[PDB]
This record gives structure tokens, C-alpha cells and sequence, in this order.
């Protein structure tokens, strides 16, 4: 049984587990759904049972977790503005690091980016921000 | 003499879609209907408080009830006469349309052919039949048999065509080209298209978290008309 106040730890990292999966969705997602919150518990006491530890560690958590995590690895395979350029950079890097080097012409990125985002495009001003957003971003990342 | 009302689906967007494409995979329908009317019920600000304090009342005294009746009275027509007026003017007179008045209406109608073919040049995405402009004809000789004349005139087309026009304004209004492709599917997986069916598209776009109903159908007739 863990009354220990360490568990509070696991909380972050519930929260560490989630965040950087949230983006791309079309990462190992899962969600990551709440039962894996649940999860982690019985995994926590499963590692308690194994090793006589009672109120365990922080540390064997942290092995349930890693656990989990690998676990999902091999499922993998205001600037909300400058968030969704990011995630273009992100996406395209993941995409093509695993189907290839990534590199090629910096323009092209931006080229099949507007080709993607023009189906949310509500008005021609989110087109021009988008345009002017990804174009700051590259002129900020070089 | 048919008088339809179709439910339209998913709502405002199917305006954002093209305005046909509504009914099943056919617009044909609509090609036999005369007069298509989408439609909206923007309350002018003293309709949905017309409809809403009638709610919040609807008990006593009655007062709205009667005051229904002498709308009944003074509503014009007592409409059990104007029953009786229909069936009159149905069977005593029938109207015929003045020449003036007919290549007024050719005029109308390679217009309308003309400038909406420029429209669609473009491929502008919606039509015109002949059966449309012999629709405008039985509005204008039914308005003509309102005022129950042996025949018509101009002015009493010129509503006529606008009215129509109206109509006309109406027969106007996952990415689609991403799941528009299925084209990488029907290449390099599938010249045969067999064991890939509808079925094979949705094990395919079934956890790529990808595709709806109506979208795979959308994406499907797009590129069968498209030529794809």
C-alpha cells in the first residue's frame, strides 16, 4: 500500500506521459487514456510485490513507466499560431527522419504546408498569417 | 402535381458543399423539380419573441386564441372561400402567353444559358434544362389565371422570372483531397479494384483514423467525376 506523498511524483508523471504524446496525434495515441493513469497502479504494486518493498519508491515507478513507455514506443513507428508551424516542423522531421534523412528544399515545407492548412483557411487573413508565421519561423530558425 | 419537402443532411455545411449532390448520389431529382427552395426562417427579431412569448403565455384568457379568430376574419380570404375561388378559376379559364411576353423569355433563357455556362467554365461546381424555362411558362400562365385573364402580359411574367430568379439564387449556394486521393489505392494496390470494394477502403481508412460516411462516399463520387 502506498500512503507515501512520492506518489504525488506520479502525478507529473501521468503528465509527462501525455504531454509529449499529445502532439503528433499520429503518434502510438491511445490518448493517453486515463486507464493508463489507473494502469500505472497496478503495475506499481505488481513491482511492490516483487521486491518485498512495501509503500515502494519513487524509483520503481519510474520502472512501471519506463516499461510503459517502451511499451508505446514500438506502437510509434498568443502563438497557437507559431504551435501549429512547430508542429509542421515536428511532423515533417518525425515523418521523414523514419522514411528518410529529412533536408531538402526549406521552400518545399512551406509550399505543401499552405497546400495543407488552405482547407482550414476561414478567410484570406489566416492564410497571409499562416504564410507570415512559417515564413518568420524559418527566418528565426536559420 | 407533386409538392415535396426533403430533409437536407449534416446541415449548413451542405451549402458549403455543392448545392446538388444532396439526394442519395442523384441530383436528378432535383432536375425534375421546378422550384427548389432551401430555406431559412431568420426571425425578424419579432418572429422568435412572436414565438417564444406564445410559449410563456398559451392559458388564459383564450385572448391569443381569439385574437387568432379575427386574424381568421380579417386574414384576408376566409380560405374556406378561397377554396372554392381555386376550384372556380381551376376549371372555368384557361390562360395563354402573349408573343411580346414569350421572346421576352427567350431572351431570359440564353442568358440564363450563356452567362451560366461562363460560370461554368471554370467548373463551377452545381442545372439548366429546357424544363426549367418551360416551368417559368406554368408560373406565368398560373399567375395569369389569378387574375383569371384569358391571357397574359408582360409585367405579369416580369415578377415571374425574378421569382424564379430567387429560385435560381438557391440552385447556387480530413481533408477532401487527401482522402479525394483512394487514387493511390487504385493504383499500386488495385487495377482490378476487387477485394478492395467499399469494404477495403474502410480496413484502409479504418485505423488511419481517418474517414466518415459521407466522406468516403464525397471523396469516392468526387473522383468519379472527376475522371480519376
Amino acid at each position: 500500500i502506498l500512503t507515501k506523498e512520492a506518489r504525488s511524483y506520479l502525478v507529473e508523471k501521468y503528465k509527462e506521459l501525455r504531454k509529449d504524446d499529445a502532439q503528433g496525434f499520429s503518434r502510438s495515441s491511445y490518448r493517453i487514456t486515463v486507464r493508463q493513469l489507473e494502469s500505472m497502479i497496478r503495475l506499481s504494486e505488481a513491482i511492490a510485490r516483487a521486491n518485498c518493498v512495501d509503500e515502494i519508491t519513487p524509483s520503481f515507478i519510474a520502472e512501471a513507466y519506463d516499461l510503459l513507455r517502451q511499451s508505446i514506443i514500438r506502437v510509434d513507428v498568443t502563438y497557437d499560431k507559431y504551435v501549429s508551424m512547430m508542429n509542421m516542423i515536428v511532423r515533417k522531421i518525425a515523418e521523414v527522419d523514419r522514411e528518410g534523412a529529412e533536408e531538402l528544399t526549406a521552400v518545399d515545407i512551406v509550399d505543401w504546408y499552405l497546400l495543407q492548412k488552405e482547407n482550414d483557411l476561414g478567410s484570406l487573413a489566416e492564410y497571409w498569417e499562416e504564410r507570415r508565421l512559417a515564413f518568420k519561423v524559418i527566418k528565426r530558425l536559420v | 402535381s407533386v409538392l415535396a419537402a426533403a430533409n437536407p443532411i449534416y446541415g449548413r455545411y451542405d451549402d458549403l458543399k455543392s448545392p446538388g449532390d444532396n439526394i442519395d448520389f442523384q441530383t436528378t431529382i432535383l432536375s425534375r423539380f421546378d422550384m427548389i427552395f432551401i430555406v431559412k426562417d431568420d426571425h425578424n427579431e419579432e418572429r422568435d419573441i412572436s414565438i417564444a412569448n406564445h410559449v410563456i403565455n398559451i392559458h388564459t384568457g383564450n385572448a391569443n386564441a381569439m385574437q387568432n379568430q379575427q386574424e381568421e376574419n380579417g386574414s384576408e380570404i376566409s380560405i374556406e372561400k378561397m377554396k372554392r375561388y381555386i376550384t372556380y378559376c381551376r376549371l372555368k379559364c384557361a390562360p395563354r402567353l402573349s408573343p411580346q411576353a414569350a421572346e421576352k423569355l427567350s431572351s431570359n433563357f440564353v442568358t440564363i444559358r450563356k452567362q451560366l455556362l461562363i460560370n461554368e467554365l471554370e467548373s463551377t461546381e452545381r442545372p439548366i434544362t429546357i424544363r426549367q424555362l418551360e416551368a417559368i411558362i406554368r408560373i406565368t400562365e398560373s399567375l395569369a389565371k389569378l387574375e383569371l385573364s384569358p391571357i397574359a402580359q408582360e409585367r405579369h411574367v416580369d415578377e415571374a422570372i425574378r421569382l424564379f430568379q430567387a429560385s435560381t439564387m438557391d440552385a447556387a449556394s480530413t481533408s477532401l483531397s487527401e482522402i479525394r486521393r483512394f487514387e493511390q489505392e487504385l493504383k499500386r494496390r488495385l487495377p482490378i479494384g476487387w477485394s478492395t470494394s467499399y469494404q477495403t477502403l474502410r480496413r484502409e481508412f479504418v485505423d488511419t483514423h481517418r474517414f466518415s460516411q459521407l466522406a468516403l462516399d464525397k471523396a469516392l463520387y468526387a473522383l468519379e467525376k472527376h475522371e480519376t
